[PDB]
C-alpha cells in the first residue's frame, strides 16, 4: 500500500494451508476497498460479499 | 488477571484513572490480579491497530480485551476477529464501530459484539407491526449484501405465525435509479405499510423518489432497519416528518455502565475457570515472533463465557456470538426533524409507550389528514358488546374490531390505563359496511364521563358532550331522537324504528 | 465412528450417495461402507472433486465417479488471463470524469477509495475472450462462470476420464463405465422392498378391536352366509387411559379397512406390518409448546414417515390436502347429526335450525376435540359461539359420546351419516335428527412420493365399477333392522 496499488493479486503458497494467505490480505485490502483477484483459492467462504467486502475470483 | 480498554477518545477523553478506578472499594470481589492496563485510543489504521495490539501483548500478560472505538470505519470488526484468529487472546468490543454485527465468525476464535442481529431487528418489526393491528405490507428490497438471509427469514415467520398476516408482493430492485422497472414496481404498491431495507443513501435516493409519487402521506408507514438509522445528527431532507426504525439503545446505557459490566464479565469468567481447576492461562509469547502451532491442553475460557450473570444484567452471549437480551429501543423522527424514543424491549414485550398512534404530519408540505373520523359509543346490551383480547395470538378476534376504551383502576385512583380491547354488536356492523363504501379511517373510543345524554345544569355529558365540545365527529350508537337533541346536534335519516313500550306481562 | 449414519442409511430405497466432505471424513465413511457392504450392486456413487485427491484415492472402492476442473493447479495460464482482464478494465476506467488516486500509505488515511467501488462495479463485467483458459465473464455474485470439468472413472486404479461438462452440455465419451462390482448396466435408484406398514385406528364397523385369544388366535367366527372372517393380529397399544404401563399387547384386527387391505393385498401382491396408533386423532393439528404448526396423531405419525398407507376413515380436509395424494374416494358420506329418540317435540334441521344456530344452556352437544368437524368449523368463521362451546365442552372419542347422550349428558352428536345409521340402527334407542351437509367423499392420502397412487387408485375405481364394495356393504355392515 505504500506504492499506492491498484488491485493485488493473491495465489496459494507452495505448501498448502486451505485458507491461508487470502485472508489476511483480503481483510487488508477491504479496509480500502481495493479489489483483489484469487488465482486459485476454490473454498467457498469467501464468495460471500459480507465478510469479505472486495474479492473476485477467477475459479468457480 | 490484567486486561486492557481502548477508549474512543472523544466523548470521555479525560481522567484514565477514573475509568481506572472502577469499584473502588470492592468492584466485583477482585480474585487474584483484577487490574485495568487501559490505554488510549486515536485515528484507527490496521497498520496502527496491529502494532498497538503487539506492542501491548508482549507486555504485562494482557488478558481479555474491551475495544471501545468511537468512529464507524465498518470493516474494523472483521479485522479484530483477524487479531483473535491467531493469538488465543479473547477480546470483545462494545461502543462504535466493533457493534454492528458480522455474522459468521472463524470457529476457531473467541470474539463476542454488543449488538443487533438481522433476525432480532426483523422480530421486533414483526411485533410492532402487530401490536397495531396493521397486517398487511409490501416489501421493497435493493440489491446489497444480506438480502437474502432477511428475506428467508420474513417469508419463513409469516407463515409460521397464526397471526394471519396478508403479506404482499415483494420487490427487488435489480437496476438502482433506472426506472425501467423500478417504476412500474413502486406503482404497483396498493398497501399502506413498506418494509424497505437498503442503504442509508440508497433509502434517500429511494424515499426522494416515491415521494414524488404520492407513496407518502398521513397514512403511508415505513420501516427500516438499524443500518438505515445511522448518524443521530445527519437526517436528510429526504426523511419524511415520522417513520420508524428500530435500533441499538444510544441515549441510554452510558459507556461507564457498559464498560463496567464488560470488566464484570471477564471477572467473573475467570473466576468461574479458575474455580473449574487450577490451572491459569498464560499469554501468548509474541505475535510478532516466530510461527505459532495449537498447544492448548483445553479452551481456556470460550466454554467459560455462555451462561454469566451479574447483578440481574443475563447477558448470555450466543453460540453465533451475540447478545441474546439486546437493549433494543424503537425511535421515531419528530416534529422538530430529531430523532424521540418510544418503547423499550427488556424481557419479550413490546412496552409499546402509546395506546393509539398518533398521527403525524408527514410534511408541511402535504395533504390535510381530512379521512380519519374519531367515532365515540356507549355501552349498551344490544348494539355494542365489549370484550378482552384472547391470550392466543393476542391482537383480538378474527370476528370484529378494536375500540379503545378508558377504564379507572378501583374508584379512588383515577388510573387511566387505556386498555386496548375489541368489541362487536350491531351498530359497529353498520359502521364498518359504511366506512367500506366512504373509505374513511376511523380510531374510536368509549364514552368517559355518564351515559347516553342530557341536558344537566346546560352542560351535556355523553356522547353529546362530546359531539357539542367538537371533541369527536360521529356518535354512533343507541340515539333517540328528540327535539332538543336535534336543536342542539344534526342528525341524520333513520335506519331502525323504534319507540316507547310498556313491558307488563302475565304471572302464571 | 459413523457407523450409525451408514446404519441407518442403509434401510433405504434409494441407492445414490453424493459424499461430499473432507478427505479424511471421506476416507473414514470409505472405510465404513467398505466393513458394511454398502458398496454392493445396484450402488451408483457420486464425489466430490477433492475427495478422490490425496489419501482418499488409496481406500476408495473400484467404481466410483469423479469430476474435476480441467486447468487447475495452474498458475501461468491464470495469471496471463487476469492480468489481460485488469488492464483491459483499467485501460476503460481511466476515461472517467472524477478520478482520484489509490490512497498512499497505509497508517494515516483512514477513508474510503469511492473509485474502488466505481472499479469493482466495472471490472464485475467485463468479457475477454482472448486467453488460453476460455471466455472469462464473472458473473453477479463476484464468481468465475462457464467454467468445464472432466469427468475421471476409477477403473482399477486407473483413473480413466470420460465425458466433458463444457456447461449444460455433458458429451459423453466412448468407454464401458463400470460401475461398483463390476456389472454393465444402469443399476438402480428407488426400490421397492414392499414390508410397507399399516398404522391405523379403532372406531365404528371399520375398525373391529378386542385383545387377542390366548391361544395366539383370536377366534374362528362366520357371518351371514357361514363365511370366515379375515383377520390379522394388529400391535397397538392398550393404554387408553393416561399413566398406564403401556406394553402394545397386540390385539383382534377384524373390521372392514382390514377386508379392503386384504383385498389390496391380492390386487398388488405385498405385506404389512400393522400396528394402531399410540394417540389416535384424524390430524388436529396444533401448536407446540411455546413455539410452529404442529400435527398430531394418525396424520403426525403417517407424515413423521411412521405410516406408509393410512388407509382408515380419511374423511378429506384441506388442512390434510395441502400436503398429501388423495386416492379415488372410495366412500360417501356427509356430516350429520343424532339426539336420543323420545320414548309435539319438532325435527332439528342441522345448523339451518335457528335454534342450534344459537347455543342454550340446556342444548349441551359435544362430538369430540379430535376430528375434522372442528377443523372445519374453525374454517368458516360464522358461528364462533357455538365453536366455543364445542370446544368447551370437548369429549375425546365417540364411544363415550354415545354413552353420554345416552343418559342425556349430552345432547346432540355430530358425525358420518353412515357410522350414525349404523349405530341406530343395531341399539335402535336414538333417531337420525338432522340433515347431511359438508359431504366428503372418504379418500386415502399418500406423501408427495408414493409408487401406488395410481395403481391404487385404479384398482379402486375398478373396484367401484364392478361393484366389489356393494357386496361387503351387504355382507358387513348393512344387515339388520329393528
Amino acid at each position: 500500500i505504500s506504492s499506492q496499488v491498484y488491485a493485488i493479486l493473491v495465489s496459494h503458497p507452495p505448501t498448502p494451508n486451505d485458507h491461508f494467505t487470502p485472508t489476511p490480505v483480503s481483510y487488508t485490502a477491504g479496509f480500502y476497498r481495493i479489489p483483489v483477484l484469487g488465482l486459485t483459492t476454490r473454498m467457498s467462504i469467501y464468495s460471500d460479499k459480507s465478510i469479505h467486502l472486495s474479492f473476485l475470483r477467477t475459479v468457480p | 488477571l490484567n486486561i486492557a480498554v481502548m477508549l474512543g477518545h472523544s466523548h470521555d477523553v479525560t481522567e484514565r484513572e477514573l475509568r481506572t478506578l472502577w469499584g473502588p472499594e470492592q468492584a466485583a470481589g477482585l480474585p487474584l490480579d483484577v487490574n485495568v492496563v487501559a490505554l488510549l485510543m486515536n485515528r484507527t489504521d490496521p497498520k496502527s491497530l496491529i502494532t498497538h495490539v503487539c506492542d501491548l501483548m508482549s507486555g504485562a500478560r494482557i488478558h481479555g480485551l474491551v475495544f471501545g472505538d468511537d468512529t464507524d470505519q465498518e470493516a474494523v470488526a472483521q479485522m479484530l476477529d483477524f487479531i483473535s484468529s491467531h493469538t488465543f487472546v479473547p477480546i470483545l468490543g462494545i461502543h462504535g464501530g466493533a457493534s454492528m454485527i458480522m455474522a459468521d465468525k472463524d470457529p476457531t476464535s473467541t470474539f463476542f459484539q454488543f449488538g443487533a442481529s438481522i433476525q432480532q431487528q426483523a422480530t421486533v418489526m414483526l411485533k410492532i407491526m402487530q401490536d397495531y393491528d396493521w397486517h398487511v405490507f409490501s416489501l421493497v428490497t435493493t440489491i446489497f449484501p444480506g438480502y437474502r438471509e432477511f428475506i428467508s427469514f420474513v417469508k419463513t415467520t409469516v407463515d409460521n405465525s397464526f397471526v394471519g398476516w396478508d403479506m404482499q408482493n415483494v420487490i427487488t430492485l435489480d437496476t438502482s435509479f433506472e426506472d425501467a422497472k423500478t417504476q412500474v414496481q413502486l406503482k404497483k404498491i396498493h398497501s399502506s405499510v413498506i418494509l424497505l431495507y437498503c442503504s442509508k443513501d440508497e433509502a434517500v435516493l429511494i424515499l426522494s423518489e416515491a415521494r414524488s409519487l404520492g407513496l407518502t402521506g398521513y397514512d403511508f408507514f415505513w420501516i427500516v432497519p438499524s443500518l438505515v438509522s445511522g448518524n443521530t445528527e445527519l437526517i436528510p431532507k429526504e426523511f419524511p416528518s415520522g417513520l420508524i426504525s428500530v435500533s441499538y439503545d444510544d441515549w441510554d446505557y452510558s459507556l461507564e455502565a457498559r464498560v463496567r459490566d464488560g470488566i464484570g464479565i471477564l471477572t467473573t469468567a475467570a473466576s468461574s475457570m479458575l474455580e473449574k481447576f487450577s490451572y491459569i492461562p498464560e499469554a501468548k509469547a509474541s505475535c510478532y515472533g516466530q510461527m505459532e502451532r495449537p498447544e492448548v491442553p483445553m479452551h481456556t475460557l470460550h466454554p467459560f463465557m455462555v451462561n454469566v450473570t451479574w447483578d440481574g444484567k443475563d447477558l448470555s452471549f450466543t453460540e453465533e456470538g451475540y447478545q441474546v437480551h439486546p437493549r433494543l429501543v424503537v425511535i421515531v423522527l419528530n416534529k422538530d426533524r430529531e430523532w424521540e424514543k418510544v418503547g423499550k424491549w427488556e424481557n419479550h414485550t413490546l412496552s409499546l409507550r402509546h395506546a393509539v398512534w398518533p398521527r403525524y404530519k408527514s410534511f408541511s408540505d402535504c395533504e390535510p389528514d381530512d379521512n380519519h373520523l374519531s367515532i365515540v359509543t356507549l355501552e349498551e346490551a344490544p348494539f355494542v358488546i365489549v370484550e378482552d383480547i384472547d391470550p392466543l395470538t393476542e391482537t383480538c378476534v378474527r370476528n370484529t374490531v378494536p375500540c379503545r376504551k378508558f377504564v379507572k383502576i378501583n374508584n379512588s385512583t383515577n388510573e387511566g390505563m387505556n386498555v386496548k380491547k375489541c368489541c362487536k354488536g350491531f351498530c359497529i356492523d353498520i359502521l364498518k359496511k359504511l366506512s367500506r363504501t366512504v373509505k374513511f379511517t376511523y380510531d374510536l373510543y368509549l364514552v368517559t364521563n355518564g351515559k347516553h345524554g342530557k341536558k344537566v345544569n346546560n352542560v351535556w355529558n355523553g356522547m353529546i358532550g362530546e359531539v357539542v365540545y367538537q371533541r369527536a365527529v360521529m356518535a354512533v350508537g343507541s340515539l333517540t331522537i328528540n327535539e332538543e337533541r336535534s336543536e342542539v346536534v344534526d342528525f341524520s335519516v333513520p335506519f331502525v324504528e323504534t319507540g316507547i313500550s310498556v313491558m307488563v306481562s302475565r304471572s302464571n | 465412528n459413523v457407523t450409525a449414519l451408514l446404519m441407518e442409511a442403509k434401510e433405504l430405497e434409494a441407492r445414490v450417495i453424493i459424499l461430499s466432505a473432507s478427505e479424511d471424513d471421506a476416507a473414514t465413511v470409505y472405510r465404513a461402507a467398505a466393513m458394511l457392504n454398502m458398496t454392493g450392486s445396484g450402488y451408483v456413487w457420486l464425489v466430490g472433486e477433492r475427495e478422490i485427491s490425496g489419501n482418499a484415492l488409496r481406500y476408495a472402492p473400484d467404481g466410483i465417479l469423479g469430476l474435476q476442473l480441467i486447468n487447475g493447479k495452474n498458475e501461468s495460464a491464470h495469471i496471463s488471463d487476469a492480468v489481460g482482464v485488469v488492464a483491459q478494465a483499467v485501460h476503460e476506467l481511466l476515461e472517467k470524469e472524477n478520478i482520484t488516486d489509490p490512497p498512499r500509505g497505509c497508517v494515516g488515511n483512514t477513508n474510503i477509495w469511492k473509485t474502488g467501488p466505481l472499479f469493482k462495479r466495472v471490472l464485475m463485467s467485463s468479457k475477454y475472450a482472448d486467453g488460453v483458459t476460455g471466455r472469462v465473464e464473472f458473473n453477479e455474485d463476484g464468481d468465475r462462470k462457464f467454467a468445464n470439468y472432466s469427468i475421471m472413472n476409477l477403473q482399477n486404479r486407473k483413473l480413466v476420464q470420460v465425458g466433458i461438462y463444457n456447461g449444460t452440455h455433458v458429451i459423453p465419451n466412448d468407454r464401458k463405465i463400470i460401475w461398483p462390482g463390476g456389472e454393465t448396466e444402469k443399476p438402480r435408484g428407488y426400490q421397492m422392498s414392499t414390508r410397507l406398514k399399516i398404522v391405523t385406528i379403532h372406531q365404528e364397523p371399520f375398525v373391529y378391536v378386542k385383545p387377542t385369544l390366548s391361544d395366539g388366535t383370536c377366534k374362528e367366527e362366520f357371518t351371514v352366509n357361514g363365511d370366515p372372517v379375515k383377520k390379522v393380529i394388529c400391535t397397538g397399544p392398550n393404554d387408553t387411559s393416561p399413566g398406564s404401563p403401556r406394553h402394545t399387547v397386540p390385539q383382534c384386527c377384524y373390521g372392514f379397512c382390514i377386508d379392503l387391505l386384504i383385498k389390496l393385498a391380492r390386487t398388488m401382491n405385498f405385506t404389512y406390518e400393522v400396528h394402531l396408533v399410540a394417540d389416535g386423532k384424524f390430524g388436529t393439528q396444533e401448536r407446540v409448546n411455546n413455539s410452529k404448526k404442529e400435527w398430531n396423531g394418525m396424520m403426525g405419525e403417517l407424515l413423521s414417515g411412521q405410516a406408509d398407507m393410512i388407509v382408515a376413515p380419511l374423511t378429506i380436509n384441506n388442512e390434510r390436502a395441502q400436503y398429501i395424494e388423495f386416492s379415488k374416494p372410495f366412500k360417501y358420506q356427509g356430516l350429520t347429526i343424532l339426539v336420543k329418540k323420545e320414548i309435539p317435540e319438532e325435527r332439528i334441521t342441522g345448523i339451518n335450525d335457528p335454534r342450534l344456530r344459537n347455543p342454550s344452556d340446556k342444548f349441551i352437544y359435544a362430538t369430540v376435540k379430535q376430528s375434522s368437524v372442528d377443523i372445519y368449523f374453525r374454517r368458516q368463521v360464522e358461528l364462533s359461539t357455538m365453536y366455543r362451546h364445542m370446544e368447551k365442552h370437548n369429549y375425546e372419542s365417540a364411544a363415550e359420546a354415545i354413552q353420554a347422550v345416552r343418559d342425556n349428558k349430552l345432547h346432540a352428536f355430530i358425525w358420518d351419516s353412515a357410522v350414525l345409521e349404523f349405530e341406530a340402527s343395531q341399539k335402535c334407542d336414538l333417531v337420525t335428527t338432522g340433515e347431511l351437509f359438508f359431504r366428503s367423499g372418504f379418500g386415502i392420502g399418500m406423501r408427495k412420493d408414493s409408487p401406488w397412487k395410481q395403481n391404487v387408485s385404479l384398482s379402486i375405481l375398478k373396484s367401484h365399477e364392478n361393484g366389489f364394495m356393494e357386496d361387503l356393504d351387504k355382507t358387513w355392515v348393512r344387515y339388520q333392522e329393528c
